[PDB]
């Protein structure tokens, strides 16, 4: 540097250095596993957006509340329509041997009431056909448990799929590249 | 700033320009420098021209300014020229 | 009646029809309706022309179906028709051998309702039900086909192996210990096939005008250009421009499906009146969530932290012999050099002493597997797996998958 | 882009085991007895038999003594060694003149030298923690380091000397190093990429990550004369004071 | 920065084949060099050398049939810890010698 330049003792602290033309008149602030990154809300936002994304169309669109309910423990109500169901009886007329081979017992009458049962998994849950440790074993059995990162990330760009030239806005906080996407940018992710 | 990656050294070119009004009374005073033009980051093909002059004298001394200002060099050996002489040949083949 | 036959159940579809036969009886286990009221059949949607406004619904849940009125109807209408599926037929069942490889890692429960629609609606008896990741070593018994591919660099039936299932509704990954699975350590990649769908067209949002309404038109722009980075992220995006697609929408009144020009390929001269959507910048964000999750903002690691886990949780005994023994099943490993990039980033991950053997077979991976368990059905093995026909109803079914047939017997 | 200066248009004398020239081959035209003679001198070099072999040639300017030089000095090769300097720069200022020309008789001999080196490379975890068994404060004398590199992950321990060297590289925990094991001190790679993105700007290198079994092991073979030796002993490599 | 990178390409350590003698002589005494170099030749490290490599040469005589294939290290039960076990000792011999 400039040996025995002028200084006044003035801060000169090497990891502390704050200026600005006033446009705010203020100072510096002063007084491997994602669980322990981030709170909670986000990430259970994020799940409803991949249960979303689980949703194909309208038929399932607003099935959302079920997903979330299992989670947490015409178009869906099941597939038993007469359009369906009562007519399959006459689709398969280019050859079958439907004929009754069963004698009469509780498993036959089972046949039909679990038939159409209108029954799902967050019935299973809600009745005793299965204990309780076992929607346990079904659902704990997979998750793991402290694993989450042993690679680095991507932090691809949101909208085109830049790699260099990236930059993130003032304020919204989300990675982009070009500054032709900030034009979208600042007005439907900002 | 016009910042290197591998410098280290980050050169201030004086002040610069927003695009705010500021506040809403009498304002705005004592502004009146260049303003940023060109993109926020843009790759810069950088020429410089140096002699073989540079090149020994930084190989000889491992600080090579303070002998190209005053000049005193040292009379630089010969395997310094060759192996200069082989770094220029493929850095014109590369 | 020696012969058995062989059906692998699914969450999306099932291949039935007998083992003695090697070709597929694709049993699209999935109903919809149109956007006019009324519902269409399991396999019909392809032939209508309705292709503005879609709604799907199939039987199966999230992970799978809980009801069995249509579905079991629609299997009748898949299995019972010796027209359309000529030669294989499965008259009653009264002594049909039927191995229902039922997705096992449903609730016993679930296991038990299949059970009992087989054993009384279809009257059945013999029946051994496993999954078709238990009876896919079966590759070395008889002439089988696999490419052996390394990660380095760039009874009968084989014993030891470690399989990953992949389908629509979900993927799962388990490890078979000596043939019988270790349910402790039944693992799911969160995306699926429909999760899939939803990410392309909701990328595909953002680039062009809408395809939610339009989602077979993700789907065939998905099958027919779609694929697993070589090698790396950022090796596939610095020559993006060379490789950048025009989907040329099809004429939604007469043409069957829509089309794309090539830029490679100049043969195409011919436009249409419908505009082209141009793919530019969104093919990579797809396959690598696959690997690398996060790109779809889940909580999912990825499948690399997921093998070592599971293979962690393996002993010495098996682990490196597990490695070793590695088979990658489903429709989706379908998708190029999936088990090749797999293999590189695990021996990057893998220190330098478990030597890689990842296994997976060129083509659909269902198709794979399930004609290697008709093969298998072709043995005797399933023979002295099969359970006679009094072995139902002196006792409670529930035995049978509580300590036999049932995910809890191999947890 | 290309420079020719009064040669490059010759590329060898042109014989054959029997002594046969070409008339016009290799740049040379002519001088059957030149040739011959310079290709008999050539192979008695190439054996390595001899030294101190000597020989004058009486040409006018012109008459391709330069050429016959230069055609020479390719024929044995780039690896032998050769230093044809004027004879004007005898007289030098800071050593006596037969002293250069004892320095240059040293430079013209030549040899192959040899070394087979091993080295480890980022970092996957880290542990320290020996006792003083006496009236010393204590005793630091292993830490376990990890060692990440891309093909495997194997830490290990050793000599205290390698964890001071840690500090000397003053690498973080994911910092990629390169330590070769025969001095135990670090050569430094850079950053790592995988700990890397903490901020959006950084003077610092990432760094690729290093390719390959942390483990390395390799050999290298150099072409080094005597008179680079005897200069690198002359003077001082290391020191940390005034 | 554009010339320091050929450094670990073809770098041949001097001071490790001891060539730095004129620095050497600071903290260097003559009956103590003589003393190790006397008290230096083999008969140390080469002993445990032979040890491992008696049980390596036996392992490989007939169990390594079959015992470094990665095969066997696949289709196996006891031939996978074979491969490890002579990759193992592999590795500790020839650290061991250098
Ligand atoms: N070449 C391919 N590339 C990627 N995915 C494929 C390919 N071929 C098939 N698939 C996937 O395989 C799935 C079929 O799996 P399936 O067993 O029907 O699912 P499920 O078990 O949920 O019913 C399809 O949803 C499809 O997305
Ligand atoms: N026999 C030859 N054939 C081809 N070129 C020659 C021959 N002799 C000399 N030359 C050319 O003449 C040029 C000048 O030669 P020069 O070096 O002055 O010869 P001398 O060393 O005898 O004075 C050289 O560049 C060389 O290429
Ligand atoms: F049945 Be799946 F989608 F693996
Ligand atoms: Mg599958
Ligand atoms: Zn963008
Ligand atoms: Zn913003």
């Amino acid at each position: 540097k400039a040996l025995v330049e002028e200084i006044d003792k003035k801060t000169y602290n090497p990891d502390i250095y704050f200026t600005s033309l006033d446009p705010q008149a203020r100072r510096y602030t002063s007084k491997h596993s994602f669980e322990e990154r981030y709170t909670q809300q986000e990430i259970l936002q994020s799940d409803r957006r991949f249960m979303e994304l689980n949703t194909e169309n309208f038929s399932d669109l607003p099935n959302v509340p079920t997903l979330l309910s299992d989670l947490t423990g015409y178009g869906h109500g099941w597939v038993l329509k007469p359009e369906t169901l009562r007519e399959i009886q006459l689709s398969y007329k280019s050859t079958k041997l439907p004929k009754p081979k069963r004698k009469n017992t509780n498993r036959i009458v089972a046949l039909k009431k679990v038939l159409s049962s209108k029954r799902n998994l967050h019935s299973f849950l809600d009745s005793a056909l299965l204990n309780l440790m076992d929607k346990n074993v079904i659902y704990h059995n997979v998750y793991n448990k402290r694993y989450f990162k042993v690679l680095p990330l991507i932090t691809t760009c949101s909208i085109c799929g830049g790699y260099d030239s990236i930059s993130s806005c003032v304020n919204c906080g989300n990675k982009i590249c070009s500054v032709s996407c900030f034009k979208l940018h600042n007005e439907t992710r900002c | 700033i016009s910042i290197d990656k591998a410098s280290g050294k980050i050169t201030k070119l004086g002040r610069s320009f927003a695009r705010s009004r500021d506040y809403d009374a009498m304002g705005a005073d004592t502004r009146f420098v260049q303003c940023p033009e060109g993109e926020l980051q843009k790759r810069k093909t950088v020429v410089h021209t140096v002699s073989l002059h540079e090149i020994d004298v930084i190989n000889s001394r491992t600080q090579g300014f303070l002998a190209l200002f005053t000049g005193d060099t040292g009379e630089i050996r010969s395997e310094v020229r060759d192996q200069i002489n082989t770094k220029v040949a493929e850095w014109k083949e590369e | 009646e020696t012969p058995p036959i062989v059906i692998d159940n699914g969450s999306y579809e099932i291949k039935f029809g007998p083992s003695t036969n090697k070709k597929p009886f694709r049993a699209l286990n999935a109903l919809a309706k149109d956007k006019f009221g009324t519902s269409y059949l399991s396999n019909h949607i392809k032939n209508i022309k309705d292709i503005s406004s879609i709604t799907f619904r199939r039987p199966h849940e999230l992970g799978q179906l809980t009801l069995w009125e249509l579905e079991s109807c629609i299997w009748d209408y898949c299995l019972f028709n010796p027209s359309e599926f000529d030669g294989f037929d499965l008259k009653e069942g009264k002594g049909h051998h039927l191995v229902a490889s039922e997705s096992c890692m449903t609730l016993p429960e679930l296991s038990k309702h299949a059970d009992q629609v087989i054993f009384e609606e279809y009257e059945f008896d013999s029946l051994f039900k496993s999954p078709v990741a238990v009876f896919v070593p079966f590759t070395k018994s008889y002439k089988g086909e696999m490419r052996t591919i390394s990660g380095k660099d760039e009874s009968d039936y084989h014993d030891f192996q470690l399989v990953i299932d992949s389908g629509f509704n979900c993927t799962w990954i388990i490890p078979v210990l000596k043939g019988i699975p270790y349910y402790k350590a039944v693992k799911k990649l969160d995306i699926g096939g429909r999760f899939l769908t939803g990410l392309l067209k909701e990328t595909l949002s953002f680039r062009h005008y809408n395809m939610m309404d339009e989602t077979i038109l993700v789907n065939n722009i998905k099958e027919q250009c779609l694929f697993v980075s070589p090698v790396s992220y950022f090796d596939s995006f610095k020559t993006k421009d060379k490789h950048a697609l025009e989907y040329v929408l099809p004429d939604f009144q007469t043409s069957f499906l829509g089309y794309v020009r090539n830029p490679r390929k100049e043969n195409v001269p011919l436009p249409e009146d419908a505009q082209i959507i141009t793919l530019t910048d969104e093919l990579f964000t797809i396959p690598e969530t696959f690997f690398h999750p996060e790109i779809s903002q889940i909580t999912k690691p990825g499948i690399v932290e997921a093998i070592l886990e599971s293979l962690s949780m393996l002993p010495e005994i098996v682990r490196p012999l597990m490695v070793g023994n590695i088979v990658c099943t489903g429709g989706n490993f379908n998708l190029p050099n999936f088990a090749q990039r797999l293999a590189a980033e695990l021996q990057r991950q893998l220190p330098t002493d478990w030597t890689c053997h990842v296994s997976v077979p060129e083509g659909d991976c269902a198709l794979f597997g399930w004609e290697v368990m008709s093969q298998f059905a072709k043995t005797d093995s399933y023979r002295k797996a099969r359970v006679t026909r009094e072995e139902y109803y002196e006792h409670g079914p529930d035995w049978c998958t509580k300590h036999r047939f049932g995910y809890q017997n191999w947890i | 882009v290309t420079r020719t200066a009064a040669h490059t248009h010759i590329k060898g004398l042109g014989l054959d085991e029997s002594g046969v020239a070409k008339r016009v081959e290799g740049g040379f035209v002519g001088q059957i007895e030149a040739r011959e003679a310079c290709g008999v001198i050539v192979d008695l070099i190439k054996a390595k038999k001899m030294s101190g072999r000597a020989i004058l040639l009486a040409g006018g300017p012109s008459t391709g003594k330069t050429a016959l030089a230069l055609a020479i000095s390719q024929e044995l090769g780039p690896k032998v060694p050769f230093c044809p300097l004027v004879g004007s720069e005898l007289y030098s200022v800071e050593v006596k003149k037969t002293e250069t020309l004892m320095e240059n008789f040293r430079r013209a001999i030549g040899l192959r030298i040899k070394e087979t080196k091993e080295v480890y490379e980022e970092v996957t975890e880290l542990t320290p923690e020996e006792n003083p068994l006496g009236g010393y404060g204590k005793t630091i004398s292993h830490v376990i380091v990890g060692l990440k590199s891309a093909k495997g992950t194997k830490t290990l321990r050793l000599d205290p000397t390698i964890y001071e060297s840690i500090q000397r590289e003053k690498v973080s925990i994911g910092d990629v190093i390169y330590i070769e094991a025969n001095t135990g001190a670090v050569k430094r790679v850079g950053r790592s990429d995988a700990y890397a993105t903490e901020f959006d700007l950084e003077t610092e290198e990432y760094v690729p990550l290093p390719k390959g079994e942390v483990h390395k092991k390799k050999e290298i073979v150099q072409d080094v004369t005597l008179h680079d030796l005897d200069v690198a002993n002359a003077r001082p490599q290391g020191g940390q004071d005034v | 920065k554009l010339f320091k990178k050929n450094n670990q390409v073809n770098r041949v350590d001097l001071d490790f084949l001891n060539l730095v003698f004129t620095l050497n002589d600071k903290d260097l005494t003559s009956y103590h060099a003589e003393e190790i170099s006397k008290l230096t030749c083999v008969k140390n490290f080469v002993e445990e050398v032979n040890k491992l490599r008696e049980t390596n040469k036996q392992l490989q005589e007939e169990f390594g049939e079959a015992s470094f294939l990665n095969f066997q290290d696949a289709n196996q039960y006891f031939k996978y810890s074979n491969k490890q076990k002579l990759e193992g000792t592999v590795d500790m011999l020839n650290f061991l010698k250098m």
